[PDB]
C-alpha cells in the first residue's frame, strides 16, 4: 500500500493527470493484478453512524 | 424601429416609464465573480495571483533554502462540458506552475545562488465555470451561492435591555479585522466604562488609553470639554458658555450686571439661553456649592513644596478650593459634566482604573492576555505592540480600512493596515457620543454590514488553505534539505490542493444542484443571496436578528422572495439591476441630479454612501425635460421617507422595478398583492414543470424575455445572417457579409440539446423556430429551450377559469379542471427517469449481465436483444426487465421436503440467482437510450459495440461536416490572394474546387501566399485526421470506473406523466390548488356562447388571502382573448391586410400614456399576417410590475374587443342547464404546474425489506417503508381507549420479528389474531444497557 | 389553514397591539395643569391646547424622553 501512494503520488506530477491501474502495472512490477486487490482492498471502512 | 425576429408577436406594452437602464445581464454574479478568480492578473489583486503571491515564496529555516513563484497556466481539460456529463468527470482544467527552486550558498546571506532548478508542478483541477454559472462536479450541474457575511471593520452594537434587569441597554463596540485580535468596548450598567481584548477578561477601559501613551491631563481633556472657575477677589466665579446650559437646573440666581435673568430653583430653558446670549454673560459668580461637586482636570500641587493638592480627576470639594487658593491659582479646570449630554463616563472609570500610570497599564495588559506568564519591561512592550501595532500579526483588510473610515465619519477611504491612538480614540469617542444621545446604533441585517462573496472569493480561499497545508510539507522537507537533488516537485503534494477544492465544490452547504426545473429556477438560483455556509451565522446562534427586512434592501435584496418555511430570510434573492461593489457590498443603480433636473446618467451607489443622499423615487411624474412636475416630490432620505421640496433630491431610481427580484417581477399586477402572497407566488413560480408545448405568459411582466434569452436554455444568435438549413437537431446560420471574419468566414452551426435529463428529472429539450430561408440578426434566439417559446419565458398554460363554487369540489384551495385541458395534453409532462444497473465482482465471482435468466420464461424477456440489455424503444411498464442480470450464489443449501420436490420433478436448482435491473413498479415508459460503460478489463459484449459503431459513425458523420467547412474557408482564403494581383473570375468557378492550388500566377509575393495557403489547407488535412484519430480512441477506449466494478448499464427511460387528481398547481400569485375531479366537458359551465370554460377555482380565496391581483389578472386574460378571437374571425373570415392593420392599430395605441407605439404602417403586407396569426390565439399583453395597468385600460381594452365591462359574464350550468344567478368572473387565467406531482408522492408498503440492527421497516425505493408512527400518534391512540391498535402498531406490524411473520400466515389463513411477543428494540435497548455494567433482567412470575 | 393565512393574524396581532399602545400614551383628556410636574414652568397655550391634560413643559418632556430613549 505504501508503494502504492508513493508511486501515485510521483506518477501523479509525471504523466500530468492521474494514473491507472494499467500504468501502475508497469511502473511498479507487479502482476497487474495484485494493484486492483490492493486497491481494492486498502480502504477504511465508513462510520456506521455518519449523517447524511 | 423593430427587427424582423421581434415581430413574431409584438407583446402590447403598457407601462408608463421610459426604461433608462435596460436590464443588466442577470447572470453577472457568477461569471463576473469566477471571473476574477481565473486569470493571469499582472496585478497583485484577487484572482489565483493573490493566493500564490499570499504563500509563496516559501523559505526554509533561513537556510539558503528556497521554493519561489513564477507564474502559472491552466491547460485545457481532457473531457469537454458534455462528454464529461456522459461519463461522470469533473469538468475540470488541469493547472500547472512553474515554481523556482533556489537554493543560496551557505557562508552566505544572499550570497551567489548555487541552484535554480525550474520546473512547471501540477497541484489540483480547478474545475472550470460553464458559460452558465454552472460546474459540472460529478456528472451533475451544481451551482455555488453567493454567501453573505460581516465585512471585517467595526460595529457598535446595543444588546438592548433584557440585562441588569434596570432595562438600561448597554452600548458596545467591536473593532473586527480581516486576521487578528479583536478589540471590545462596552459599558456596564453601573455605567463605568470597560474594553476587553480578544473575548477574555474585562478590564477598566482607560488601562488601553494609558497604555498607549496617555497620562490622566489629556486624557480628560480628549474625552471632555472644560469649564473654568476663577477666583475674581470674590468667591469664586465661573466661566460662561451659554449653550452649556440646556436642560439644567438652576440652582442658584443667574444674573448679571447685577440684573436677574434667570432666577434659582427653575429649570433653564431655551428661553433662558436666548435672553442670556441676547444680553452677553460671559462670567457668572455663583456659589461654592456648584463647584463642590465639579470635578478637577489638571493636576495641582502646592508650588512651595511639590506636594501634591489634587490629583487629577478628583472631586471639588470646598476644603481643596480653600487649599489652592493660598497657592495663587485664579484659572480652575472642571469637567463639563452632565446627566444629560456630556456624561461623566472616563473620568468614572478612571475611578475604576485600579492601576495608576503607564507601565502599570501594559503589566495588567500583559497578566490578562496570558496568566502565569510574569511581567516584564520589554515582555510588556512586545505582546501589546503585537496586538493591534503588527504588520505580521493584525491586519484589517483594505475593506477593513473602509469600513472603518466610512463609520467613523472619516475622510480617507481606504489607508493603513493597523490601528493607532487616533483609531483606537476615535472609536472610544464615537461609543462615548453613542451613548450621549448623538448617534445611533448600527443594527446588524444593515448591508452595510454584509460583504457579499461569491464562487470567486470562497475559491480562492479554499485555495488558501490548501496552499498553507501544503507550504507546511514544503518547509518540513526544506528542513533536510539537500541542495541539488530534489526538484521542485517532490516538496510538494498534488493531491492536498485538489482534495481541499474538491472538498468545496462537491461537498458544501453552499455547492448544491441546481433548481434545473425550468428556467426560471436557474436563472433564480444563480442570483442567490445565502446567509448559511461556512463563515455565516448558522440557524441556531444566530438567529431572529437577521430573519428581518432593512430599510437598506431597497432595490439591493429581494423582499418579495424569500424561501418560506423553515429558514426565511437567510436565502436573500439578489435584486434586478444589484451588483457586487469593489469592495463587495451589494450596490445598485441610481439616476443623478443636477440643480434640479434629472440627468440620464446611472450612477452606483453602495450601502454606506446612500443615507447622506435624498433619493428621488422612480414612481413620479417627469416633465418631458428632466424636470419634476411639481416642486415637492416623494423621497426617501435616511430609512425615513417623506415629501421633499424639487431643490433638493440628488437620486432617482433607475425603473419602477429595481425592488424587486427576477422571480417576483415577472408576477402581473404584483402591485396589489399582500408580500406574504408574492412571496408564495414566486416560491411556487420557481417550481413550474415544463410542459410538453409550452405556451407563453397570456399575461407577462415585460422581464420575461429577458429571462428566457439570458438564461442558457435558449439558443441564442451569435451572429447575424440567414438561415440555410434547419432542422430538428441543428440550425445552420449562414453568417452575414458584414459580421464575417477576414480570413476562413464560413458559416456558424448551432447543435441543439435534444430530449434528456436533468437534476428534477424533467425534460431539457430544444426546439428550432425559425425556419429555412429567413433571415436572423444578431443576439437573437433560434431554438426555444423548455419552457419558452418564441423567446418569450413561459412557465405553464393559459386557459380558462371562472371563479364559482361549483358543488364543493373545489373545497379549501382544490382545483375542477375540466376534461378539455387534459384531452389536448396541455399539462401533459415528459419526465425522463435514469435507471442504472451495475455488475459487480463478488467473492464468489463476476456478476453477468446476460440474457440467460432462472424462472422467467420467454414472457418478460420478449423485450429483450441477445445480450440482455432492452432495444431502444421497447415500451416497458410496471415489473418488466430492462437489464437482465444474474449472480452466482453457491451453497444452494436445500431444505427438507423441498428437497423431496426436486427429487419429485428432477427440476435441477440452479447456480444462479436473478437480480436483473427492472423498473420500478410503477412507472410506464419508452426506453429513449441505453449506454453502457465497461471497465477496460473487461470484454466489451455484442451490444456495446453496436454502441461503439454507432457513436463512431455519428462522431465521424459530425467531424467531417466541421471539415467541409473549415476548407472551404481555406480555400475563401486562397481566392483572397488571387482577387489581389491577377484573379480569373469566370476561370475559377468551372474546373473542380480541389484542382485550385495549381492555378497559374506570376511569381510574386501572391504565389508565396498560394503556396503557403496550401500549406494551411494540407495542416487542416493532418490535423482532422489525428483529431477524428482522438475522437475515435475517446470514444474507443475503456471507461476508469469505480473500484470493482465490471461494466454498468444505464438506461433512460421517459415516462409521460398527465395530469390526475392530486397533482399540486397554482397562478402565480400564490393561489395554490390541488387539482381534484377531472371533470366531462358536458358537465362544465358555459358562457351564453357555447365555450365551456376549462378550469374553475374558488371564490372564497380571493378576499380571505387578499390577493385580488388574481381577480385583476383574470381580467386583464380575458380582454387579451377578446382581442384573440376578433382576429380570429377578422382571419378566418378572412379579409385582407387592410382590416387587420386598422385593428391591430386600434390595439395596440388603446388609450393612455404609454411607451410601446409600434405604427404598423412599416409592416409589410405579409408581416402583419404572420403577426396576426401569431396573435390569432389571443394578444399578449405586457404590465411591468409596479407600473402596472390600471383598471380603466382594462376596461377600454375589454370594449374593444366585445366583452362586458364588467368583466363578470353570466354562466350557464352544464348540468341542469339553468343560469347561474348572478353572473360569474371568466377570464384566461396563466396556470401553472408545480411538479409535487401525486405519483411522485403516492406510496403505500405492505411487506417490504427491512433494517439491520433493528427489525423495523425500511425500504428505499420511494422510501418503501411504513409511514412514520411517531409519538404524538401514540398519544392520539392513548387518548382513545384504544389500545389493541397500539400494541399491534408497534409489535406486530413494525417490530417483533416473530410477530410480524406470525401475523402474515394469520392474515394469509383468514384468522385475524396477532400474538404480539416483544419488540426488538426493547430488546436492543436491554443489549445496550446491559453491556454497560447496569444488570437490567425481567422478573418471571 | 395555510401558513399565509397564520402570518397575517400575526401581522394583524402585531401592528394592533402597538398602534393601540402609541393611542394608549396620548391623553385627550383634560385636568388643566398651568405647569410643569417637575420644573414649575408655565405651560405655554398652543401646547395645553394640542393635549390636554400635559403634565410636563416642553423643555421637561423632551429631558424625559431623552433620559427614556436609552431605555432607562
Ligand atoms: C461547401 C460548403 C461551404 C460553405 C458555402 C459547405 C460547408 C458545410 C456544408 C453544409 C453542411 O454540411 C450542413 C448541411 C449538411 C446537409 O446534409 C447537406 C447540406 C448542408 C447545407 C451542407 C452544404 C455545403 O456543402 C456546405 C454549406
Ligand atoms: C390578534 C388577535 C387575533 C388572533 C386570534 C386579537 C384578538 C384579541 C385582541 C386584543 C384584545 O381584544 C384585547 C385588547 C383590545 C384593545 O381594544 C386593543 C388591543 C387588544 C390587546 C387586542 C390585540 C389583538 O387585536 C388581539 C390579540
Ligand atoms: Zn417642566
Amino acid at each position: 500500500i505504501n508503494k502504492l501512494n508513493r508511486i501515485s503520488r510521483q506518477m501523479l506530477q509525471e504523466m500530468g493527470r492521474e494514473p491507472t491501474p494499467e500504468e501502475l502495472a508497469e511502473r511498479m512490477l507487479m502482476p497487474e493484478d495484485k494493484i486492483r486487490k490492493v486497491l481494492k482492498i486498502a480502504k477504511e471502512p465508513i462510520s456506521m453512524e455518519t449523517p447524511i | 424601429v423593430y427587427s424582423y425576429t421581434e415581430k413574431k408577436r409584438i407583446r402590447k406594452d403598457f407601462g408608463k416609464r421610459p426604461q433608462v437602464l435596460d436590464v443588466p445581464y442577470l447572470l453577472s454574479i457568477q461569471l463576473d465573480s469566477f471571473q476574477k478568480f481565473i486569470e493571469q492578473d499582472p496585478e497583485g489583486q484577487y484572482g489565483l495571483e493573490a493566493a500564490f503571491r499570499s504563500v509563496f515564496p516559501i523559505q526554509s529555516y533561513s537556510g539558503n533554502s528556497e521554493l519561489q513563484y513564477v507564474s502559472y497556466r491552466l491547460g485545457e481539460p481532457v473531457f469537454d462540458v458534455q462528454e464529461c456529463q456522459i461519463r461522470g468527470v469533473t469538468y475540470s482544467a488541469p493547472l500547472r506552475v512553474k515554481l523556482r527552486l533556489v537554493i543560496y550558498e551557505r557562508e552566505a546571506p544572499e550570497g551567489t545562488v548555487k541552484d535554480i532548478k525550474e520546473q512547471e508542478v501540477y497541484m489540483g483541477e480547478i474545475p472550470l465555470m460553464t458559460d452558465n454559472g454552472t460546474f459540472v462536479i460529478n456528472g451533475t450541474e451544481r451551482v455555488i451561492v453567493s454567501q453573505l457575511h460581516r465585512s471585517p471593520g467595526v460595529f457598535f452594537d446595543s444588546d438592548k435591555g433584557k440585562t441588569h434587569s434596570s432595562g438600561k441597554v448597554l452600548y458596545n463596540a467591536r473593532i473586527i479585522p480581516y486576521r487578528g485580535s479583536w478589540l471590545d468596548f462596552e459599558f456596564d450598567p453601573k455605567d463605568n466604562l470597560f474594553v476587553r481584548i480578544d473575548r477574555r477578561r474585562k478590564l477598566p477601559a482607560t488601562i488601553i488609553l494609558r497604555a498607549l501613551n496617555y497620562t490622566t491631563e489629556q486624557i480628560l481633556d480628549l474625552f471632555f470639554e472644560k469649564v473654568i472657575f476663577e477666583i475674581r477677589d470674590n468667591k469664586l466665579q465661573m466661566e460662561l458658555v451659554p449653550e452649556r446650559l440646556r436642560g439644567e437646573t438652576a440652582s442658584f440666581d443667574i444674573e448679571a450686571n447685577g440684573k436677574v435673568y434667570v432666577e434659582k430653583g427653575r429649570r433653564i430653558t431655551a428661553r433662558h439661553i436666548r435672553q442670556l446670549e441676547k444680553d452677553d454673560v460671559k462670567l457668572i459668580e455663583v456659589p461654592v456649592e456648584y463647584i463642590a461637586g465639579k470635578v478637577v482636570a489638571k493636576d495641582y500641587i502646592d508650588e512651595s513644596t511639590g506636594e501634591l493638592i489634587c490629583a487629577a480627576n478628583m472631586e471639588l470639594s470646598l476644603d481643596l478650593l480653600a487649599k489652592l487658593s493660598q497657592s495663587g491659582h485664579k484659572r480652575i479646570e472642571t469637567l463639563f459634566t452632565n446627566d444629560l449630554d456630556h456624561g461623566p463616563y472616563i473620568s468614572e472609570t478612571l475611578r475604576v482604573d485600579p492601576t495608576n500610570d503607564r507601565l502599570s497599564a501594559l503589566v495588567e495588559i500583559y497578566r490578562m492576555m496570558r496568566p502565569g506568564e510574569p511581567p516584564t519591561r520589554e515582555a510588556a512592550e512586545s505582546l501589546f505592540e503585537n496586538l493591534f501595532f503588527s504588520e505580521d500579526r493584525y491586519d484589517l483588510s483594505a475593506v477593513g480600512r473602509m469600513k472603518f473610515n466610512r463609520s467613523l465619519l472619516r475622510e480617507e477611504i481606504e489607508g493603513s493596515g493597523i490601528l493607532s491612538k487616533d483609531d483606537i480614540i476615535d472609536v472610544m469617542k464615537k461609543l462615548i457620543d453613542i451613548r450621549n444621545g448623538k448617534g445611533e446604533v448600527d443594527d446588524i441585517d444593515h448591508l452595510g454590514n454584509r460583504r457579499i462573496r461569491s464562487v470567486g472569493e470562497m475559491a480562492e480561499n479554499q485555495f488558501r488553505v490548501g496552499l498553507v497545508r501544503v507550504e507546511r510539507a514544503v518547509k518540513e522537507r526544506l528542513s533536510l534539505g539537500d541542495l541539488d537533488t530534489l526538484m521542485p516537485q517532490d516538496m510538494i503534494n498534488a493531491k492536498p490542493i485538489s482534495a481541499a477544492v474538491k472538498e468545496f465544490f462537491g461537498s458544501s452547504q453552499l455547492s448544491q444542484f441546481m433548481d434545473q426545473n425550468n428556467p426560471l429556477s436557474e436563472i433564480t438560483h444563480k442570483r442567490r443571496i445565502s446567509a448559511l455556509g461556512p463563515g455565516g451565522l448558522t440557524r441556531e446562534r444566530a438567529g431572529f436578528e437577521v430573519r428581518d427586512v432593512h430599510p437598506t434592501h431597497y432595490g439591493r435584496v429581494c423582499p418579495i422572495e424569500t424561501p418560506e418555511g423553515p429558514n426565511i430570510g437567510l436565502i436573500n434573492s439578489l435584486s434586478v439591476y444589484a451588483q457586487t461593489n469593489e469592495y463587495g457590498f451589494l450596490e445598485t443603480p441610481y439616476r443623478k441630479v443636477t440643480d434640479g433636473v434629472v440627468t440620464d446618467e446611472i450612477h452606483y451607489l453602495s450601502a454606506i454612501e446612500e443615507g447622506n443622499y435624498v433619493i428621488a423615487q422612480a414612481n413620479s411624474n417627469l416633465d418631458e425635460e428632466g424636470h419634476f412636475v411639481e416642486d415637492l416630490v416623494t423621497c426617501r432620505s435616511k430609512g425615513e421617507s417623506s415629501l421633499f421640496s424639487r431643490d433638493q433630491v440628488d437620486y432617482m431610481d433607475v425603473s419602477t422595478q429595481q425592488v424587486v427580484s427576477v422571480g417576483a417581477s415577472l408576477i402581473p399586477f404584483l402591485e396589489h398583492d399582500d408580500a406574504n402572497r408574492a412571496l408564495m407566488g414566486a416560491n411556487m413560480q420557481r417550481q413550474a414543470v415544463p410542459t410538453l408545448r409550452a405556451d407563453k405568459p397570456l399575461v407577462g411582466t415585460g422581464m420575461e424575455r429577458a429571462v428566457a434569452v439570458d438564461s442558457g436554455v435558449t439558443a441564442v444568435a451569435k451572429r447575424g445572417g440567414v438561415v440555410q438549413y434547419v432542422d430538428a437537431s441543428r440550425i445552420v446560420i449562414k453568417v452575414n457579409e458584414d459580421e464575417m471574419y477576414p480570413g476562413e468566414a464560413g458559416i456558424d452551426i448551432y447543435n441543439l440539446t435534444k430530449y434528456t435529463r436533468s437534476n428534477q428529472n424533467t425534460c431539457i429539450n430544444q426546439m428550432p423556430c425559425v425556419s429555412l430561408g429567413e433571415p436572423v440578426e444578431r443576439g437573437d434566439v433560434l431554438a426555444d429551450g423548455p419552457s419558452t417559446d418564441l423567446g418569450e419565458l413561459a412557465l405553464g398554460q393559459n386557459m380558462r377559469v371562472a371563479f364559482m363554487p361549483w358543488n364543493g369540489y373545489n373545497f379549501e384551495d382544490s382545483i375542477l379542471v375540466s376534461e378539455r385541458v387534459v384531452q389536448e395534453d396541455r399539462f401533459t409532462t415528459i419526465h425522463i427517469q435514469e435507471l442504472a444497473c451495475v455488475s459487480r465482482d463478488t467473492k464468489l465471482g463476476p456478476e453477468e449481465i446476460t440474457a440467460d435468466i432462472p424462472n422467467v420464461g420467454e414472457a418478460a424477456l420478449s423485450k429483450l436483444d441477445e445480450s440482455g440489455i432492452v432495444y431502444i424503444g421497447a415500451e416497458v411498464t410496471g415489473g418488466d426487465i430492462l437489464v437482465g442480470k444474474v449472480t452466482p450464489k453457491g451453497e444452494t443449501q436445500l431444505t427438507p421436503e423441498e428437497k423431496l420436490l426436486r427429487a419429485i420433478f428432477g427440476e435441477k436448482a440452479s447456480d444462479v440467482k436473478d437480480s436483473s435491473l427492472r423498473v420500478p413498479n410503477g412507472v410506464s415508459g419508452t426506453v429513449i437510450d441505453v449506454q453502457v460503460f465497461t471497465r477496460d478489463g473487461v470484454e466489451k459484449d455484442k451490444r456495446a459495440l453496436e454502441i461503439e459503431e454507432m457513436q463512431l459513425k455519428q462522431a465521424k458523420k459530425d467531424l467531417s461536416e466541421e471539415l467541409q467547412i473549415l476548407e472551404a474557408g481555406l480555400f475563401s482564403r486562397i481566392r483572397a490572394v488571387l482577387v489581389a494581383g491577377g484573379v480569373e473570375a469566370e476561370k475559377l468557378d468551372k474546373l473542380p474546387r480541389d484542382r485550385w492550388l495549381e492555378l497559374g500566377l506570376t511569381d510574386e509575393e501572391k504565389q508565396n501566399q498560394l503556396e503557403q495557403l496550401a500549406e494551411q489547407y494540407d495542416e487542416l488535412k493532418h490535423e482532422f485526421e489525428k483529431k477524428l484519430e482522438a475522437k475515435r480512441r475517446k470514444i474507443t477506449q475503456g471507461d476508469d470506473l469505480a473500484p470493482g466494478v465490471l461494466k454498468i448499464v444505464k438506461v433512460y427511460l421517459a415516462v409521460k406523466r398527465r395530469i390526475q387528481p392530486g397533482d399540486k398547481m397554482a397562478g402565480r400569485h400564490g393561489n395554490k390548488g390541488v387539482i381534484s375531479k377531472i371533470n366531462p366537458i358536458e358537465d362544465m359551465p358555459y358562457d351564453e356562447n357555447g365555450t365551456p370554460v376549462d378550469i374553475v377555482l374558488n371564490p372564497l380565496g380571493v378576499p380571505s388571502r387578499m390577493n385580488i391581483g388574481q381577480i385583476l389578472e383574470t381580467h386583464l386574460g380575458m380582454a387579451a382573448k377578446g382581442i384573440g378571437d376578433k382576429i380570429n374571425a377578422m382571419l378566418k373570415q378572412q379579409q385582407e391586410v387592410a382590416k387587420l392593420r386598422e385593428f391591430i392599430q386600434r390595439a395596440y395605441d388603446l388609450g393612455a400614456d404609454v411607451r410601446q407605439k409600434v405604427d404598423l404602417s412599416t409592416f409589410s403586407d405579409e408581416e402583419v399576417m404572420r403577426l396576426a396569426e401569431n396573435l390569432r390565439k389571443g394578444m399578449p399583453i405586457a404590465t411591468p410590475v409596479f407600473d402596472g395597468a390600471k383598471e380603466a385600460e382594462i376596461k377600454e381594452l375589454l370594449k374593444l374587443g366585445d366583452l362586458p365591462t364588467s368583466g363578470q359574464i353570466r354562466l350557464y350550468d352544464g348540468r341542469t342547464g339553468e343560469q347561474f344567478e348572478r353572473p360569474v368572473t371568466v377570464g384566461y387565467m396563466y396556470m401553472l404546474k408545480l411538479n409535487h406531482l401525486v405519483d411522485d408522492k403516492m406510496h403505500a408498503r405492505s411487506t417490504g425489506s427491512y433494517s439491520l440492527v433493528t427489525q423495523q421497516p425500511l425500504g428505499g425505493k420511494a422510501q418503501f417503508g411504513g409511514q412514520r408512527f411517531g409519538e404524538m400518534e401514540v398519544w392520539a391512540l392513548e387518548a382513545y381507549g384504544a389500545a389493541y391498535t397500539l400494541q399491534e402498531m408497534l409489535t406486530v406490524k413494525s417490530d417483533d420479528v416473530n410477530g410480524r411473520t406470525k401475523m402474515y400466515k394469520n392474515i394469509v389463513d383468514g384468522n385475524h389474531q396477532m400474538e404480539p411477543g416483544m419488540p426488538e428494540s426493547f430488546n436492543v435497548l436491554l443489549k445496550e444497557i446491559r453491556s454497560l455494567g447496569i444488570n437490567i433482567e425481567l422478573e418471571d412470575e | 389553514s395555510d401558513e399565509a393565512d397564520e402570518a397575517y393574524s400575526v401581522t394583524e396581532q402585531l401592528t394592533m397591539t402597538g398602534i393601540n399602545r402609541i393611542r394608549q400614551k396620548i391623553n385627550a383628556h383634560g385636568i388643566p395643569v398651568y405647569l410643569c410636574e417637575a420644573c414649575g414652568n408655565p405651560i405655554p397655550e398652543a401646547r395645553r391646547k394640542i393635549f390636554p391634560g400635559v403634565t410636563l413643559c416642553v423643555e421637561c418632556q423632551a429631558y424625559q424622553e431623552r433620559q427614556r430613549k436609552h431605555y432607562a
